[PDB]
Parts: structure tokens; C-alpha cells; sequence
């Protein structure tokens, strides 16, 4: 069972809970505080040992975090602790935020390239790729030197190359088939 | 990234630092023995038990280490 | 780069490495503080490959550093290994120090392609008659010895090493997969006392040896051969026994996270079997003639291990325990063993009607033996007399005295050719020797010494 | 200390104490307001055993607090048991009345 597996339950009830409350900025912060804390060495260690009871690991969990949980988020974080899920709290954060941008209508694309390209030409692959998908779409361009020219883009599990280096792969492919 | 408030906080748990030498038993069976924390121990070594048990290292995996019992079992206990 | 041992169980270890830096497919790897070599066998993930340790893992722990060498485990090849012993990893283990290596060959490689495959039917004189008669070998192809333990296996190779040596110029490859160590230091002295050690290449890894050496050394004599096939050569490559390298890998399966299958074997039996019997093959570069003993498990040959391996193998060679309990040596049984070259387009006419003629006999004989066993032999028809009568002299003239076995009895040994076991076999079968008595045909070598031993 | 009942699947119970206070292998347990003994075979860990109940497990339920005794069942011994009849937890199974017992001893050595 894969991670993602086990923590689709508890980032579905998570979203559902802050979409119905109008919280969704709230539990996207609180998430990710809790994602990150649990992941420190100290705490890390704390979360593992056999002699604390499921409670006692939850509420040093939330005297850590103070301030950034609310009610409702220091609830979530005692009922992820009573079915021993803690080491979910990274994976939980991000199908969250995965729940969050498709109900906002939102998309982070991955852009490389093998010198920079003006932001006339990211506004110009922005609009096609808004068009295209109809959704808002987020540039985080980068370079490659690995590319002869042109650019790649990566819009989720969709990915399109106008690349020179795919260009001689499948010339590659071509000949050596 | 963790704010420096929380990094205080954080600095000043309740969390016990435990010999790489030492652990602690999660649950015994029919004479194997699960233990927490014996970081430093090789594969094929003798653990020493209360009470003049021993035990051999088996299964050395990436959160606890399975051991089994040289002699009788029955007065070993989790904790 | 290098990464850190994160699990350890038995001869399995689990070492995480950076994303950037994760290590092969049978890529090798060694441990910092103990020099202890270890074979990739899969990618986990998360940076994490699973390997199994060429060696004792007593005293290793978790968070050691590894060092990834590279390349699969690469061994010595040429002129350099013959009259040398060398371990799974290529190393010397006869005190003789640093073999004289102008290069090194990895263990893995593909099998031949269809292309390359050779056609060749010469016929292989063994000088015995069991063999000769019903199993004639080739040069070139592949040979399998079946048995269950204490059957004769190891003898019964032996005097084959003894035999085809004869005519063989050329260089030979022994390979000692799971077997006694005492054999290896009895075989390795032989040769060296009687100078015929500097014509073969000796590797070793017997039953004292961890699962991991026992699953690999079958590869390492076969890089070996190869090697010298590859030269354009003849070349001789013998497996002690080609069982213990299926075997190692069922140690192994569970702790690879494999799901098992019937009677507790790894999934990967028929492909593992694979892999290596088709590089065990002759091509249009150079031969390569193979003798290879299989372990029967608990005498069952139905058994998913010796199932798999007859497909493998030109001539099959069947030992019984019941034939060896009734004092008949080599215990071959006519009825079970076969051979390719069997066939009238290859032998001529005369061998193989001969040989047709003994297996009818003694499959009739076999209908009998409940009959026989419960209301004797004088109730049968007179016709099933005259023919038990002649499959009784026919089991007893199939029996040799070997001279390998000389040492268990004190009879001297025997090589028949095949012009003599054909004329033997033919007269017991037109009658010509109903008159001798039953006994004057056990341990005889040729015909005429059957005449002989009746004037007594 | 007492546990509570946190599983129950035929013949086989599980039972939850505080962590100073987890039961020995081999060591009876008794439910409280019920005659049922249950003897500890295993330790799973998170203060939870494992046990076997000496006797039927109709009509109980998740929650019932359990006692450990501090030793195995343990059973009635000497002159006292001659031309009586027990059951496995030394009870007098015939009806006449107690076993006149000067000591007892555990069922495991
Ligand atoms: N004439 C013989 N008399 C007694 N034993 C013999 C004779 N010929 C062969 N053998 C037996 O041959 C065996 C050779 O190996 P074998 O047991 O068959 O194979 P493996 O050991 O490899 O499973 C020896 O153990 C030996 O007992
Ligand atoms: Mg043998």
C-alpha cells in the first residue's frame, strides 16, 4: 500500500471539513506546519518511541505547533494520532493542497529550457496553455543545459517537448529500430 | 520553513536521548522478541536480558530488530 | 557516491544511496570496514536497492558505508586460469598467489542468438556400454546425470572426466557449485599428481559457503568457458551439480519479497534455469560439451526442480536406487534415459535396432514383475520364459566395472567399445548365449569375458 | 492495575493495560462481574495481551474491566483433591461443596 493510499481518507475529510467552513487558507497553513514539524529530527524521534501513549504524542504535537492550530485542526491532529497515522502528516499536507488547486482551478507547470526565454515568450506559452487546459496556470520556468534548444513543459502528468534533444532521441530511435 | 518560535519550542521537548548500546522490547511470542532502538547491534549478537537471559540478533530492519530467545522466554516482558 | 546499509536479514541487505548515485542492476558493491562484496538484485525505491552479501554477514550492522563499484562482478579470464582454483568473486584459493590475468569478463551476458546456433550430431565414444547403447553422446552437446542421493553420480562423472579425456586435446572448465570440499581437494591432487592439471580451470563453492557464493559460481566457470569457446576452441565444461544453483535461489526468494510458489519454490524457476542452460551452448565460433550431475529431491522425479531441467539437455542419463540395491553399477536405467542422438539418420541401423530390441526386452520383463512376484516364474507362458530368461542376462551384461570404483571392490576397470557392446547385446537378443549361466554376464567389461567367466 | 476487554473474536480476547502493569505470559486474568478466567499467551505491545478464555464468551462485550491475578492459573493441591472432581481451574465440579485445601499451586514449571 503506497502512501498516497493511506492518506486519502484524512486529507479528503481535511479539504471537506475547509471547503464546507470557508477555512481553506486556515487548514492549507495548519497542514503545512504540521507537515513540516514532524519531519524535524528532534520531533521525528519523539513520534517513535514505544513507551508514549497515542495522546501524549498528539498533545506534544500541538503544544509544539501552538498558535497555527485552531479547534478544529487540533482535532484532526488527535485523530491522526488515535489510529497511529502520524508519519501521514507530510502526505496528508500535500493531497490537501492537490484537493485545494483543482477546486480553485489551478495548475503549477514545470518549464525548462536551454537558455533563458523573455517573459513575452512565458506570457505567450502561459496564454496557450491556459487556453489549452482551461484552468490558471503557474510558470516555474528554469534552465537545462542538458536541452540543445527549445523548451520542455510539464503540466502535471501531461507533458509536451518542443525540445532539440527529443529531436535526436527519436532520430536515434529511427535509425537504431 | 519552521519559524524560530517554533524551533524554541521544539528545543525545549520532553525527548529522551537513548545509547546506541540499548533498547527498549515492543512485544514478546513464542520466543522471538521485537526490540526498539539497539542501533549499534551486528547481525548474529548476543542481548542481554534481565534476570541472566540472552537472546540472538535475526531480523535487523530499519525501525526495530527481531531477536530469539536463548533459553526461556516466559519472564520477559514489553518495556 | 556511496550509501548506507538501512536493513539486514540472513544473506540479504537493503543499502540506501543519494537519487542522483542509486547503483545498477547486478552492479557490485562493497562494505568499508570489512571489504564483504554484495550483488544488486533489485531497485526499491526511494534511493534503496536490495543485494545479497558474496559472503558471511555475522558482525556486519546498520548504517556501514558502501562503496559502488561500477560493473557486475568481473572475473579472470584465458590462459591465466588453467591449472588455478579460484573462489565466486575470481580470487585464488590455492596458495599459489596472483593469477597472470591480461582481463577480466562481468559474469552476466546474454545467451547466443538463434543465429549463431550450431548443428552438429558427431558421435562421442564413453566407453560404457549402458551409455554407449541407449544414451550415445555428441560433441558439442549437453549432458545431464539424474539421481537421488548415494545413486552414483559423482562416480558415474568421473569416470566420464577419465574417459572422454582420451580423445580430447583441447582445454577443460570444472565448476564446483554446492558440493563436499573434500571431493574438490581429492579431484584437485589426482590431476596434479597424474600432470593433467595444467589443461583445466577449477572453480569452487561448495556446501560450508554462504547462499550467496552457491547462487553465483555456476556463472563464474561459465565466463570461463565461454572465454575460451569464444577463442575458437573445444572446450569441456562440467557442473558438480547444476541443482545447487536453483537451490541457493530458493534460500534466497522469500527474503527477496517474492510470493512462493508449489512446493515452496521461487516464482522465477523455469527463468532462473534459463538463463544459464542457454548460455551453456556450442556455437558456430567454437564447442562446448557439457556434463552436468541434477540432484533428484527425495528420489522424486516429478519434483519441480528436475522437471524443469530435462527440456535443457541432448542426452539424459536416469540413475536408480532400485537398480544400485540389486549390485548393478553404473545404475542406469534403459527404460527412463534418452538421447537425441538415438536416431537411425545418425547411428546406422545395426546400434539402433540393437538398442530398440534391449528396451523391448526389459519393458516386458517389467509387465511381469507383479505376476513373478506373486505365483513365480514357472507359471508363465513358454514364450515370456525364453524372454525373462534373456532380460535377466541383459540387466546383468549393462554392468561395468569402472576404473574409478576399483578402490570400493579391488576389480580392475574396463573400456568397451561401442563395435563390442553392439555385438554383445545383438547375440543375447538373436540367443546366441542361452547356454551360459545367468551370473557369467555381471561386472565383465566385453562379450568374450562372459565365455570366459561361465568355464567357471 | 485493571485492563479492559478491546477485542473479542470467538475464543480469543484481547485485553489493553496501562503500560507498568502489562500481564506475564501464562498469567489468568479474571472479568469483573463475570465467572470467566482468561490465560495470557501473548504481548502485542501498546499494553495489549492476548489470551484465551477458560470458558464461554457469549454475552461479553468491549470495555468490561479485567484483573490480572500476578501468577498462572494456579490450583488446589494435597490429600484434600483425593475423591473429588474438578475442572481445569481446580473448581469442585461435583456438588459437595469446597475443596478443603491447605495450599495451591501454579499449573506452569
Ligand atoms: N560400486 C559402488 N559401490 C558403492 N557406492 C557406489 C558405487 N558406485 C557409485 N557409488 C556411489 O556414488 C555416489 C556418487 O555421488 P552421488 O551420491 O550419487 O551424488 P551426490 O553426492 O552428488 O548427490 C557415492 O556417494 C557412492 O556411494
Ligand atoms: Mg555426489
Amino acid at each position: 500500500a503506497e502512501l498516497t493510499t493511506l492518506a486519502r481518507p484524512y486529507a479528503k475529510a481535511a479539504f471537506e471539513y475547509a471547503q464546507a467552513h470557508q477555512q481553506l487558507a486556515d487548514w492549507s497553513a495548519a497542514l503545512g506546519v504540521l507537515a513540516a514539524v514532524s519531519q524535524d529530527d528532534t520531533v521525528r524521534q519523539l513520534l517513535k518511541e514505544p513507551q508514549l501513549t497515542s495522546s501524549a504524542k498528539a498533545q506534544s504535537l500541538i503544544d509544539v505547533c501552538g498558535d497555527k492550530l485552531n479547534a478544529p485542526a487540533q482535532n484532526f491532529v488527535r485523530t491522526v494520532a488515535e489510529n497511529k497515522r502520524l508519519e501521514l502528516l507530510p502526505t496528508i499536507a500535500e493531497m490537501y493542497e492537490q484537493l485545494k488547486a483543482e477546486q480553485e482551478k489551478s495548475v503549477e507547470v514545470e518549464v525548462t529550457s536551454a537558455f533563458t526565454l523573455s517573459k513575452e515568450q512565458q506570457d505567450k506559452l502561459a496564454k496557450a496553455l491556459s487556453a489549452r487546459l482551461s484552468r490558471e496556470v503557474r510558470l516555474h520556468a528554469s534552465e537545462d543545459a542538458s536541452l540543445i534548444g527549445g523548451v520542455i513543459i510539464r503540466a502535471g502528468d501531461l507533458v509536451i517537448d518542443g525540445s532539440v534533444r527529443g529531436k535526436l532521441a527519436k532520430l536515434a530511435e529511427a535509425l537504431k529500430s | 520553513e519552521i519559524s524560530e518560535i517554533i524551533k524554541g519550542r521544539i528545543e525545549k521537548l520532553d525527548v529522551a536521548s537513548q545509547a546506541r548500546n540499548e533498547g527498549t522490547i515492543v512485544s514478546v511470542s513464542d520466543g522471538i522478541v521485537r526490540i526498539y532502538g539497539l542501533a549499534d547491534v551486528m547481525y548474529g549478537e548476543m542481548i542481554e536480558f534481565p534476570g541472566g537471559v540472552y537472546g540472538m540478533a535475526l531480523n535487523l530492519e530499519q525501525d526495530s530488530v527481531g531477536a530469539v530467545v536463548l533459553g526461556e522466554y516466559q519472564g520477559l516482558a514489553e518495556g | 557516491s556511496s550509501g548506507r546499509i538501512v536493513q539486514i536479514i540472513g544473506a540479504v541487505i537493503d543499502v540506501e544511496f543519494p537519487r542522483d548515485a542509486v547503483p545498477s542492476i547486478y552492479e557490485a558493491l562493497k562494505v568499508q570496514g570489512v571489504e564483504t562484496t554484495l550483488e544488486v538484485q533489485q531497485q526499491l525505491g526511494d534511493g534503496v536497492v536490495r543485494s545479497i552479501a558474496m559472503g558471511s554477514t555475522e558482525g556486519l550492522k546498520r548504517g556501514l558505508n558502501v562503496d559502488s563499484t561500477g560493473a557486475a562482478i568481473s572475473v579472470p579470464v584465458g590462459k591465466a586460469t588453467l591449472g588455478r582454483i579460484m573462489d565466486v568473486l575470481g580470487n585464488p584459493i590455492d596458495e599459489a598467489g596472483p593469477i597472470g590475468e591480461e582481463e577480466r569478463w562481468g559474469i552476466h551476458r546474454e545467451a547466443p542468438s538463434y543465429a549463431d546456433q550450431a548443428g552438429g550430431n558427431e558421435l562421442l565414444e564413453t566407453g560404457i556400454k549402458v551409455i554407449d547403447l541407449v544414451c550415445p553422446f555428441a560433441k558439442g552437446g549437453k549432458v545431464g546425470l539424474f539421481g537421488g542421493a548415494g545413486v552414483g553420480k559423482t562416480v558415474n562423472m568421473m569416470e566420464l572426466i577419465r574417459n572422454i579425456a582420451i580423445e580430447h586435446s583441447g582445454y577443460s572448465v570444472f565448476a564446483g557449485v554446492g558440493e563436499r570440499t573434500r571431493e574438490g581437494n581429492d579431484f584437485y591432487h589426482e590431476m596434479k599428481d597424474s600432470n593433467v592439471l595444467d589443461k583445466v580451470a577449477l572453480v569452487y563453492g561448495q556446501m560450508n559457503e554462504p547462499p550467496g557464493n552457491r547462487l553465483r559460481v555456476a556463472l563464474t566457470g561459465l565466463t570461463m568457458a565461454e572465454k575460451f569457446r569464444d577463442e575458437g576452441r573445444d572446450v569441456l565444461l562440467f557442473i558438480d551439480n547444476i541443482y545447487r544453483y536453483t537451490l541457493a535461489g530458493t534460500e534466497v526468494s522469500a527474503l527477496l519479497g517474492r510470493m512462493p510458489s508449489a512446493v515452496g519454490y521461487q516464482p522465477t524457476l523455469a527463468e532462473e534455469m534459463g538463463v544459464l542452460q542457454e548460455r551453456i551452448t556450442s556455437t558456430k565460433k567454437g564447442s562446448i560439451t557439457s556434463i552436468q550431475a541434477v540432484y533428484v529431491p527425495a528420489d522424486d522425479l516429478t519434483d519441480p526442480s528436475p522437471a524443469t531441467t530435462f527440456a535443457h539437455l541432448d542426452a539424459t542419463v536416469v540413475l536408480s536406487r532400485d537398480i544400485a540395491s540389486l549390485g548393478i553399477y553404473p545404475a542406469v536405467d534403459p527404460l527412463d534415459s534418452t538421447s537425441r542422438q538415438l536416431d537411425p539418420l545418425v547411428i546406422g541401423q545395426d546400434h539402433y535396432d540393437t538398442a530398440r530390441g534391449v528396451q523391448y526386452v526389459l519393458q516386458r520383463y517389467k509387465e511381469l514383475k507383479d505376476i513373478i512376484a506373486i505365483l513365480g516364474m514357472d507359471e508363465l507362458s513358454e514364450a515370456d520364459k525364453l524372454l525373462v530368461a534373456r532380460a535377466r542376462k541383459i540387466q546383468r551384461f549393462l554392468s561395468q566395472p569402472f576404473f574409478v570404483a576399483e578402490v570400493f571392490t579391488g576389480s580392475p576397470g574396463k573400456y568397451v567399445s561401442l563395435k563390442d557392446t553392439i555385438a554383445g547385446f545383438k547375440g543375447i537378443l538373436n540367443g546366441d548365449y542361452d547356454h551360459l549361466p545367468e551370473q557369467a554376464f555381471y561386472m565383465v567389461g566385453g562379450i568374450e569375458e562372459a565365455v570366459e567367466k561361465a568355464k567357471k
